[PDB]
């Protein structure tokens, strides 16, 4: 299950 | 007519820079769902969305290189090829073509465009 890397900053 | 589906340049809150994307939904209360060109989807206040497609000639912008660096420049050209937009960016007397999503605006650069293009 992949997530957008910009979620790493939340 | 409707803003839904229109290309914009909008602020990513994590660094304050504005990036190319599209409005995908009106979520009310002065807010819009954005799909950035890089695939990230989130909600953004109208005041942080610039309704320009393309960024106009002579705009001061920031260009991202393929190797993770950024530099300031000025838009001097546009070209469409195979349904994709490219910008000619001028820096120190020379120019380089960049794909649409590699042209961004710093906070100061986006602020200059708010009165004319901002949605809030």
């Amino acid at each position: 299950t992949s997530r957008h890397k910009k979620l790493m900053f939340k | 007519n409707s803003f839904v589906g229109l290309r914009v340049v909008a602020k990513w809150s994590s660094n304050g820079y504005f990036y190319s994307g599209k409005i995908t939904r009106d979520v009310g209360a002065g807010k819009y769902k954005l799909l950035f060109d890089d695939g990230y989807e989130c909600d953004v206040l109208g005041k942080d969305i610039l309704l320009c497609d393309p960024i106009p000639l002579d705009t001061e912008v920031t260009a991202l290189s393929e190797d993770e660096y950024f530099s300031a420049g000025v838009v001097k050209g546009h070209r469409k090829e195979s349904g994709e937009l490219y910008y000619s960016i001028e820096k120190e007397g020379q120019r380089k073509w960049y794909k649409r999503m590699a042209v961004i605006l710093s906070l100061e650069q986006g602020n200059r465009l708010r009165e004319q293009y901002g949605l809030g």
